């Protein structure tokens, strides 16, 4: 199940100021960027053009090139038409299709001031249940534009799935790539008196799915709290798993790492081991300004 | 239908001028354009509905107001000779945009040079009557300023359009002058038998647009207000 | 300008065909409209064009649109006199209430009448009230004659003007000349080219 | 609505003292998108800092990753200073290899 998304970020400071930046993700790999400082959509991968020829790309780029300018002015006129709502204004757009055979569900979500309010469904734009009522009038206006509504329908029903099926094969090499995680141990005072928070750092692994647990032999320590996936510049991932122990309970515990790149043979970092000791000695510091 | 008022106006530098527009079409959008040679219509102000008013491409000098769905005004608080133009008022979703009949505005530095037209009717020549069995009548409006005249021919109480043609453009009586007065000519051609009837009445009517009942006037001669000046001739048996 | 038109002004002999051009750079180009402007009146819509390649028709008028060429052509088949007007090409950038119309300078179409029997002459017409004041009428010449203005400042001459006697189906060209001053109708239109058989009646 | 930024400072590799590394600063959960982010060594703006393109997650909150080349030592302080409209004062979160 691969999810492809085009993310548009449009800001309006006033009547005379606006910028639009775009980014494009397949799974968790960035394929395209489009800065407000540039009249051309940029490839961030050697395979970002998909299975589309030069002529097919230039026509689609120009299609969007026309859209970026138009969108800006269309919004600015809607503001004047609602002049009820004032500047500054933030608009976000999320659009694309999910892959499953030939089946694919397409979407186009719109948020106004950081809250989801509009989506394109079937043949027209619609307001979300529990949305501002003043949004009806602009929606009524946007629907009277058959050409834009036809273009969107084309892009959602036909273009997205035919293009994304092209990318998935074009970048099969980078998607199936395997990167080995590296782990190192740490500890910090728990927020509770007499307690200690152990930390298992796990960095550099690709793809994303990973398993990290604290173990006493054959028993996974149920107090193991899995962290949030933090990105690295080389599109790999960092994650930490933490365990709260009473001072003294450190010994005999281990951090176990399961990742597809390791291929059976896990990483087992034991607390207090000669390796753990050697890693920690290479890490000492004056502790300013440690976290409160 | 898009109604405009007035259709013609003569104003002085630094005066207040309001051009009123109207439509009974239940339209949301309205526009104010001005038309100048070698340009094509340019947008000054527009609206999306009652209350709202927005700047177009050339709002400098002009303000706008929309109190109801029907009305839309263009307000020139301090008038300039550079605001001399023909003004059009449109309505509709830019789906069909409908346009107004237009307003000729002339703004002048001094109202002292404003003159009403002297009108003359010239009777057919016997040479034309003998040779063509047709008779042409020439009307001449002379010494008027600025060029804001509507000419019409009135045969026996009713206004005619057949056999008529009037100069599209007037002429300056002195080409080498900016404050030059204008002259305009017109023709009405009827059959010899029609002209030879003594009971047939012919009138040339020139509607002049000049000063209004508000504009101040001191110069010792007659005031050059908006008026109709007419000359006339009757048919002759010989 | 985002919209240009050619030619500046066009001249056609009544009954022949007339071809008008429009070229633009308006982005995006949703639709293109042609208007007609009778002298002293508003803009009346003739036709609208929607498709990338559109071929529309209405009455005598027929128009084509090519969006990839950003070009349009208005044809008038068998022109009438009452077709003498300014023709303006208008492009709408977006097909919604949020769009904005772009206008062209327009083409000034002038239709000259087909005079089958010319009868060139210059008559003198005396003022109704004052026998003294008089004018010169140059009338009934064929449409291949151009009227020139005076080199002498004291002499005023008007341009040609087509008049239609609807009931008799008779068209005629006419120019007027008058002078405050030596002036005689026989030599009023001396700057114009005068037909070899123009009738000059003796006063 | 204006949501305040969360700041997380971590390293791409295990912190070995005197061994060159890469320090990441990952700012999340903020809105609107306009934001100034600096990385500091001993309280001084680091000469060359690279930044990824700004994106946003499933709950419409913008996130952006800042990162620089750096060498951890026993006494050199590293931080991430962040100016955003939601805060009246910039937020400085120091690197804590132990956290
Ligand atoms: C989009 C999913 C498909 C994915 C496949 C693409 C793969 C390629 C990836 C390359 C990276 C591209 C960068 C990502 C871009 C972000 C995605 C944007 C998708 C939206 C596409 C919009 C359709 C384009 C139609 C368009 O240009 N349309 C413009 C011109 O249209 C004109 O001109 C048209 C063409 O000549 C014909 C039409 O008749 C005419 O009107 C319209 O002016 C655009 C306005 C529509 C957007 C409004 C949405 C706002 C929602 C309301 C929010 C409330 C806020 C208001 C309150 C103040
Ligand atoms: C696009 O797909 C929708 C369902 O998502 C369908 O209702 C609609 O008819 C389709 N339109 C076109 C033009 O294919």
């Amino acid at each position: 199940n691969y999810t492809f998304r085009c993310l548009q970020m449009s800001s309006f400071a006033n009547r005379s100021w606006s910028r639009t930046d775009s980014v494009v993700w397949l799974g968790d790999l960035q394929t395209h960027r489009w800065s407000n400082d540039s009249a051309t959509i940029s490839f961030t991968k050697p395979w970002s053009q998909g299975k589309l020829s030069n002529q097919q790309w230039e026509k689609l780029q120009h299609m969007f090139q026309v859209y970026r300018v138009s969108f800006t002015r269309d919004i600015q006129e809607l503001v004047k038409m609602m002049s009820k709502e004032d500047y500054p204004i933030e608009i976000q757009l999320s659009a694309g299709c999910e892959m499953y055979g030939n089946a694919s569900e397409s979407f186009l979500h719109v948020a106004f001031q950081g809250k989801y309010v509009v989506r394109f469904w079937g043949t027209s734009w619609q307001t979300v249940p529990g949305a501002p009522s003043w949004l009806d009038l602009p929606i009524k206006v946007l629907n009277a534009d058959q050409g834009t509504s036809a273009t969107v329908q084309m892009l959602l029903n036909d273009t997205c799935p035919l293009f994304v099926r092209g990318l998935l094969e074009a970048g099969k090499s980078d998607l199936e790539k395997q990167e080995k995680p590296v782990a190192w141990l740490s500890s910090v005072p728990s927020s509770a008196h007499g307690h200690r928070q152990l930390v298992c750092h796990v960095s550099g692994f690709y793809p994303k799915p990973v398993w990290v647990m604290w173990m006493r032999g054959d028993q996974e320590q149920q107090g193991t709290h899995r962290g949030d996936f933090l990105p690295n510049a080389d599109e790999t991932w960092y994650l930490q798993a933490t365990l709260d122990v009473e001072a003294g309970e450190e010994a005999g515990l281990a951090c176990r790492v399961k990742h597809s790149s390791l291929g059976g043979q896990d990483i087992i970092l034991y607390w207090g081991s000669l390796h753990h000791i050697l890693d920690a000695q290479k890490m000492v510091w004056n502790h300013r300004h440690h976290h409160h | 239908a898009v109604t405009q008022s007035p259709r013609n106006k003569v104003a002085v530098t630094g005066g207040k001028v309001t051009l009123s527009c109207n439509q009974t079409n239940n339209h949301n959008n309205m526009y104010w354009y001005r038309q100048d040679t070698g340009h094509g219509l340019r947008l000054i102000h527009y609206s999306y509905g009652a209350g709202s008013t927005e700047k177009g491409d050339i709002p400098d000098g002009y303000k706008a107001s929309r109190p109801s769905q029907e009305n839309f005004s263009l307000i020139l608080e301090l008038a300039t000779p550079s605001q001399t133009s023909v003004y059009f008022c449109a309505s509709g979703d830019a789906a069909e945009q409908f346009f107004g009949p237009g307003t000729r505005l002339t703004v002048l530095e001094d109202l002292k040079n404003v003159f009403p037209p002297e009108v003359a009717v010239f009777e057919p020549s016997e040479a034309e009557i003998s040779h063509t069995q047709k008779a042409t009548l020439v009307c001449l409006a002379t010494g008027f300023y600025p060029d804001h005249v509507e000419l019409s021919w009135w045969v026996n109480g009713k206004e005619v359009h057949s056999g008529v043609c009037t100069d599209p453009q007037p002429l300056k009586e002195q080409p080498a002058l900016n404050d030059s007065r204008y002259a305009l000519s017109s023709r009405l051609r009827v059959s010899a038998t029609f002209w030879q009837n003594p009971r047939n009445h012919f009138r040339c009517q020139v509607q002049f647009y000049g000063l209004s009942e508000n504009d101040e006037w001191t110069q010792d001669r007659a005031k050059p207000v908006t008026q109709i000046v007419s000359a006339e001739a009757w048919g002759r048996a010989d | 300008t985002q919209v240009e038109q050619s030619p500046q002004s066009l001249v056609v002999r009544q009954g022949e065909n007339s071809v008008l051009q429009c070229n633009y750079s308006v982005t995006p180009d949703n639709h293109l409209r042609w208007f007609k402007q009778d002298t002293g009146k508003g803009l009346v819509s003739l036709t609208v064009l929607v498709d990338q390649k559109d071929k529309t028709s209405n009455g005598r008028y027929s128009a084509t649109l090519d969006k990839d060429a950003k070009h349009s052509t208005l044809h008038i088949t068998a022109t009438l006199l009452d077709d003498t007007a300014t023709y303006i090409c208008v492009v709408g950038d977006r097909g919604s209430a949020l769009g904005r119309l772009h206008f062209g300078a327009g083409t000034q179409l002038i239709v000259i009448p087909d005079i089958q029997n010319p009868d060139p002459a210059v008559y003198q017409l005396r003022d109704s009230k004052s026998s003294d004041k008089s004018v010169c009428l140059f009338t009934d010449f064929d449409s291949q004659t151009n009227v020139s203005q005076s080199k002498d400042s004291d002499v005023y001459i008007t341009d040609k003007c087509v008049l239609d006697m609807r009931s008799m189906d008779f068209k005629s060209n006419s120019a007027v000349a008058w002078s405050n001053k030596d002036f005689a109708c026989a030599n009023a239109f001396n700057n114009s080219i005068i037909p070899e058989d123009t009738f000059f009646p003796s006063p | 609505i204006q949501k305040t930024p969360q700041i997380q400072v971590y390293s791409r590799h295990p912190p070995e003292n005197g061994k060159p590394n890469i320090l990441n600063c990952y700012v999340t959960q903020f809105h609107p998108p306009h934001i100034e982010i600096q990385m500091l060594k001993n309280g001084k703006k680091i000469p060359k800092v690279e930044m990824s393109d700004m994106s946003f997650s499933k709950d419409w909150s913008f996130y952006i990753l800042a990162h620089t080349e750096f060498t951890p030592t026993e006494t050199d302080t590293y931080a991430c200073r962040v100016k955003h409209a939601s805060m009246a004062e910039p937020k400085t979160v120091y690197w804590d290899r132990d956290m």
